[PDB]
């Protein structure tokens, strides 16, 4: 059996590598944390450093309260028995406020303001975050891609829970926070909008998803094929093309006609992933402010 | 459609996806082309995607700069001649194909220095020079005997070679019968409780892996000659390779 | 025509039947045996779809639809007309497929790369044959696979899935979706990541893997490095294909009622199942 390189066979380690300097604030980053020879066996065993600036700490913070809010009130729901809390746990749902407080504040804790509270930290969490991720990569003179990237992911979300809502006029369009209950409310999404079988943004946005799939199971599977070559240090492989590079490029020449490089694979790879969310941001939004019903809109438009 | 928005938003999709996907296609043609003949020269069908504009890479460390689309060079000899009056048939090796480094045994032309670390310092040592680094779990290799796929024994392993700023294991360093050594890529030998096991190579084959000029360090075009060399060796040592 | 560096690559060898017979190009493409049979396969199974299309009465792909035998037939064979077509392409299908898989082996000998791409390639072809092939015959029926069209096969999804209520239901599933959600985060990630250092602020020099790390570990805390990230796609990717193929094996033979139905194995365990209170007392 030749060996297939998923898992390493011997793990070496050093010093811990405290990382690139360049710009960054270093009074913001803890020291490492430990190492994980169980990690080690698939990837990096060093945990840590992190950096938390201020921006961070808002994040985290606000991603906990955002954590904090939506389980006190599953364990309200629950009694405060920790054996309904275990038992229940799925079921248990945080609901936005009914369709007659429209776009206000207006409604009671127990009925519509927790979420709103709990929306409110979410929203914080997530663009400070984002904020994160193209501050770390200007600390470090690197390009913005990731926070271009992540951008389409925060697409999706914002339409689904504060711009399709506002347009909307109510926040009862908004998705409720549960596990079962979030499942139940895009079940209905699509029912109650003519299914969304017949959004072509909603087909695109699976062409793409299973693309990604096909994409990186081509791509990784490629990668590993070549890591005898030293396929993976794709950096320099951009840089310097080597004997990796070509026969990675042949494979797919010779099955499907035409190939990639180094560099393009990953534009490729970065627009697939991202066309998920944006072309699902797209229909979502379309859904309930312009078609009412995807089958009545495809029987008029192809 | 098209005087309702979503019917606007779809056919405008499909006008970007297009787009996006020539540009995708421009920018992987930024290596390897123009196409070319068998023998070289242009070829006639450079297909309907053109060439992109050139763009230009500044290396770090004083390495200078790759500009790509430029013009395509293998920049060595190529042992093979054809085996057809007419395109599409392969090229058989002229020579050894293991020696001459060719088909799966074929190496790149990359530079002959190291590949540097972010701070500048080379990326690949060997572990003994490499401060501090130490096996931290799986059996260590070194001191194991080295088998070929002739089930004969090619020699002992005498240190691991490291990736520094990834800490990980790169290469075997592997002492042959007269006491030099040969750098073995670890994706290509398997480490046993009692031996290393390389399928790739049989025993008399490992005197002529590509060695290294300095014992410390080793440069981008001696890997590739490493790497295409073992690997050339699934298909040409299959006749010493015994069923296993 | 060839890539600047690829004739060097172009040499005899790495077939698994024929010899040199098949071993050779057009354009781009390598052929070999494996090569013949998928043109083999393929053409055939497009001529039985087009001479489908005529017994349906259209042209249009938007409407050509290739329905499997009706459940009444069982897993013998019918007319043409009324599934034999069908199962004679599902065959053709399978055999491009494998055959495909095959000559991607052919063509990693030749080029003297590891086999993980047409290893990948055959969980893909696994989903299929469990939706066409090992799932019929366990419920008893070709008519359960689903039929071969544009869109009616999306309605094959939504009533199967209506079968068993709100399919979201099925644990299953839920890992699978899981791994393609999580697979395409990790995809926009390795992208934006190695994009990132090729590609730095204007007039800067490129980054180095050191920078990805670095990155990584100041966002996250963690980097689990370039050879990782591969292999990472690589699992995440295959995984959600399995567990695909998984909650789909079990879905009609070992559970066939409402998925939501399930969760309550775990609701009726004894040491909570009749304390009051919560959603569910
Ligand atoms: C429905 C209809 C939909 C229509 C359109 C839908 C999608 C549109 C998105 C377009 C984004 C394009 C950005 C861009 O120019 O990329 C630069 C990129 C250069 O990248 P690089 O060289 O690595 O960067 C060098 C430096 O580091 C410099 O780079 P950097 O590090 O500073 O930044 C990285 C760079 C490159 O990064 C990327 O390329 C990653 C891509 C991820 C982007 C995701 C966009 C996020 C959108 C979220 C909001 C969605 C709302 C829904 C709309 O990204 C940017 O250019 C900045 C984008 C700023 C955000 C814009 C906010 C808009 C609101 O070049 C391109 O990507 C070109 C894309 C080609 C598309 C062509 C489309 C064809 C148009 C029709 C003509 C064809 C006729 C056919 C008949
Ligand atoms: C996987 C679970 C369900 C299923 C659920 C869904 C749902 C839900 C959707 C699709 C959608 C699609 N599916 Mg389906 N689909 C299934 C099985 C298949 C099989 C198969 C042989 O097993 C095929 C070939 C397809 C093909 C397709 C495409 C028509 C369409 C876009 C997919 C895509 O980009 O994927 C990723 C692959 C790539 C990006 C690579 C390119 C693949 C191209 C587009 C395939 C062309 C297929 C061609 C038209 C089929 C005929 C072959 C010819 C005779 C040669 N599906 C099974 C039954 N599929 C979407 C759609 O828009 O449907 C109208 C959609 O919303
Ligand atoms: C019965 C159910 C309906 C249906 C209803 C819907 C609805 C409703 C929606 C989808 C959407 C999608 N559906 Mg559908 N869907 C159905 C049938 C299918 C089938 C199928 C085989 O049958 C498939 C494959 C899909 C597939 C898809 C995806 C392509 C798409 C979601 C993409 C994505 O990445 O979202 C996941 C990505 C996100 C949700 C982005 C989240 C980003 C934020 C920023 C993350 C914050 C995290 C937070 C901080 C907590 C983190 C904690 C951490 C531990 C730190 N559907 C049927 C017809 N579907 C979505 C879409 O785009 O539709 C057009 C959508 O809204
Ligand atoms: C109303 C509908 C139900 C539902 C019912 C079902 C049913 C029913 C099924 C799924 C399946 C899936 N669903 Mg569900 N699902 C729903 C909601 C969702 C949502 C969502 C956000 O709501 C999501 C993300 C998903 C996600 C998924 C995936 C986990 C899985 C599809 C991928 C797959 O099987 O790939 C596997 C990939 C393949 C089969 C591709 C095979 C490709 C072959 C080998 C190559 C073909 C080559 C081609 C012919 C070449 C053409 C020529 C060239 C292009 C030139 N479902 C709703 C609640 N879902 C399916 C599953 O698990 O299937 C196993 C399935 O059967
Ligand atoms: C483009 C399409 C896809 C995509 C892309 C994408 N997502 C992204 C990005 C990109 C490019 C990022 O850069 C960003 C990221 O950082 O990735 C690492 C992100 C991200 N995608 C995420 C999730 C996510 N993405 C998803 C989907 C997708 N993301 C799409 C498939 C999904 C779903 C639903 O499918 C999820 C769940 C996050 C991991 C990350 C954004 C993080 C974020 O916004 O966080 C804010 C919330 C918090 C900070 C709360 C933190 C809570 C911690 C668990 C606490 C830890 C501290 C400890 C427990 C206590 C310490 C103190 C004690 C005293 C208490
Ligand atoms: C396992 C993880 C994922 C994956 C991986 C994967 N797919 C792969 C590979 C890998 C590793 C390849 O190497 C191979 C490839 O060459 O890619 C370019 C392939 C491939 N994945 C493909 C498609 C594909 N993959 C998908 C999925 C996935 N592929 C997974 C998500 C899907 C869907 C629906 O999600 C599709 C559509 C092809 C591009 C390619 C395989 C090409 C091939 O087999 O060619 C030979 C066959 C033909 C040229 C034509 C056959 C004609 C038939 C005889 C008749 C048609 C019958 C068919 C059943 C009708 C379907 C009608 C639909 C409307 C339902
Ligand atoms: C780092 O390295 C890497 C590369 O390179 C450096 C690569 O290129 C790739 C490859 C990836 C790309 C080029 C990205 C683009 C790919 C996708 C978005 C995935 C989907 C691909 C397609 C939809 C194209 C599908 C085309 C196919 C399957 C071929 C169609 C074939 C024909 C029409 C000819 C048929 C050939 C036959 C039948 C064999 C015998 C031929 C005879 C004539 C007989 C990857 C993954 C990689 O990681
Ligand atoms: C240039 O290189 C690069 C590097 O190196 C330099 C890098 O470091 C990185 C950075 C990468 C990382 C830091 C690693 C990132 C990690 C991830 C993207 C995710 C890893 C996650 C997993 C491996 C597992 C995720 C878990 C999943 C998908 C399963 C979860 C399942 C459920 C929630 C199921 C639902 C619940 C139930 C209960 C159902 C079942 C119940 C019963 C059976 C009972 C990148 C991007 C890179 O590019
Ligand atoms: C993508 C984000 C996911 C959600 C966002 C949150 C992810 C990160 C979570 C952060 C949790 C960090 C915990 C608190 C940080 C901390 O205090 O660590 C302390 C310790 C000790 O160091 P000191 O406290 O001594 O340093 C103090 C400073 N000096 C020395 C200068 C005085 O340091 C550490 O342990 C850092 C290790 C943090 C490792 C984090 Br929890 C890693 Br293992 C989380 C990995 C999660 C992966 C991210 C998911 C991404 C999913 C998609 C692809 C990425
Ligand atoms: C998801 C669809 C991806 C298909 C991309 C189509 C690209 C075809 C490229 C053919 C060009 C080959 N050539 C002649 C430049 O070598
Ligand atoms: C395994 C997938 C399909 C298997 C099909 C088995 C039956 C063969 C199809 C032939 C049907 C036509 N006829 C007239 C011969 O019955």
């Amino acid at each position: 059996a030749e060996y297939q390189n998923i898992f390493s066979q011997v793990q070496v380690r050093g010093p811990a590598d405290l990382g690139m300097t360049e710009d960054v604030n270093l009074a913001n980053r803890s020291g490492v944390g430990p190492f994980s020879t169980l990690l080690g066996w698939f990837g990096n065993a060093q945990l840590g450093p992190i950096y938390l600036g201020s921006l961070g700490v808002l994040s985290l913070f606000s991603g906990l309260m955002w954590f904090f809010t939506i389980g006190i009130w599953f364990w309200y729901q629950a009694g405060w028995n920790p054996a309904v809390f275990l038992r229940d746990l799925f079921f248990f749902s945080l609901e936005p406020p009914a369709p007659e407080y429209g776009l206000s504040f207006a409604a009671p804790l127990k009925e519509g303001g927790l979420w709103l509270i709990a929306s409110f930290f979410m929203f914080v969490a997530v663009w400070s975050w984002w904020g994160r991720t193209y501050l770390r990569a200007q600390a470090l003179g690197m390009g913005k891609h990731t926070a271009w990237a992540f951008l389409s992911a925060i697409w999706l979300w914002m339409v689904l829970g504060f711009i399709r809502p506002i347009l909307m006029g109510s926040w009862s369009e908004a998705v409720p926070y549960g596990i079962f209950s979030h499942l139940d409310w895009t079940n209905n999404f699509s029912l109650v909008h003519g299914n969304l079988f017949y959004n072509p943004f909603h087909g695109l946005s699976i062409a793409f998803l299973y693309g990604s799939a096909l994409l990186f199971a081509m791509h990784g599977a490629t990668i590993l094929a070549v890591s005898r070559f030293g396929g993976e240090r794709e950096l320099e492989q951009i840089a310097d093309r080597g004997t990796a590079a070509e026969r990675a490029a042949l494979f797919w020449r010779w099955t499907m006609g035409f190939n990639a490089t180094m560099e393009g694979i990953h534009r490729w790879a970065i627009w697939m992933a991202v066309l998920v969310t944006l072309t699902g941001g797209i229909g979502i939004l379309l859904s309930g402010t312009v078609v009412d019903n995807w089958y009545v809109w495809g029987q008029n438009h192809g | 459609g098209n005087f309702d928005l979503a019917s606007l938003a779809i056919y405008s999709f499909w006008i970007f996806l297009a787009g996006l996907i020539y540009y995708l296609q421009t920018e992987n043609m930024r290596e390897g082309y123009p196409l070319e003949n068998e023998d070289g020269t242009p070829a006639a069908n450079q297909g309907p995607f053109p060439l992109p504009k050139p763009k230009t890479f500044i290396l770090p460390h004083g390495r200078g700069t790759l500009t790509v689309p430029g013009p395509e060079s293998e920049d060595r000899p190529i042992a093979l001649a054809r085996t057809a009056v007419s395109e599409g048939f392969p090229h058989a090796p002229t020579g050894d194909p293991m020696k001459d480094g060719v088909g799966p045994a074929s190496w790149v032309a990359r530079r002959d220095l190291p590949e540097l670390d972010g701070h500048g310092h080379n990326k690949i040592k060997p572990m003994k020079a490499a401060a501090g680094f130490h096996v931290s779990a799986g059996k260590n290799p070194i001191g194991l005997p080295v088998r070929g796929c002739d089930l004969e024994i090619a020699g002992k392993v005498v240190d691991i070679w490291v990736d520094i700023p990834e800490q990980m294991a790169r290469f075997l360093e592997v002492e042959l019968k007269d006491g030099s050594t040969r750098l073995l890529p670890m994706q290509m030998v398997k480490v046993q409780s009692n031996r290393v096991h390389v399928n790739a190579l049989s025993s008399d084959l490992f005197a002529g892996i590509p060695t290294i000029k300095s014992p410390t360090e080793v440069t981008l075009l001696e890997e590739d000659k490493i790497c295409g060399y073992v690997a050339g060796g699934l298909m040409y040592a299959a006749p010493k390779r015994k069923s296993v | 025509a060839l890539l600047s560096f690829e004739r060097k690559y172009r040499v005899p060898g790495g077939t698994l039947v024929g010899g040199n017979l098949f071993d050779f190009w057009v354009g781009p493409f390598y052929v070999g045996f494996f090569g013949v049979a998928t043109f083999f396969f393929a053409a055939l199974g497009i001529i039985l779809i087009a001479w489908s299309a005529v017994l349906q009465g259209t042209w249009n792909p938007q409407l050509i639809s290739v329905y499997p035998p009706a459940l009444e037939y069982g897993l013998g064979g019918a007319p043409l007309a009324k599934g034999g077509l069908w199962q004679i392409i599902t065959i053709c299908a399978t055999g491009a497929f494998v055959s495909w898989a095959l000559r991607e082996v052919e063509i990693c000998r030749k080029l003297g790369i590891g086999y993980h791409i047409p290893f990948a390639f055959a969980f893909a072809i696994l989903a299929y044959l469990t939706l066409v092939l090992f799932r019929p015959v366990m419920m008893g029926a070709w008519g359960y696979a689903f039929p071969y069209g544009i869109w009616t096969h999306l309605d094959w999804v939504s009533n199967t899935g209506y079968t068993y209520g709100n399919f979201h239901y099925n644990p299953a599933h839920m890992i699978a979706i899981s791994f393609f959600f999580t697979n395409a985060l990790a995809l926009a990630l390795h992208g934006a990541l190695v994009l990132s250092a090729a590609n730095p602020e204007k007039g800067k020099e490129m980054r180095t893997p050191d920078h990805e790390d670095t990155f990584f570990r100041d966002l996250v805390g963690y980097s689990i490095g370039t050879l990782g990230i591969h292999r990472l796609g690589l699992l995440l990717s295959l995984s959600a294909v399995f567990f695909s193929a998984l909650c789909m094996i079990i879905t009609g033979t070992i559970w066939f009622d409402q998925w939501v139905d399930w969760w309550q194995w775990w609701v009726k365990l004894p040491w909570w199942a009749n304390i009051p209170g919560g959603i569910n007392g």
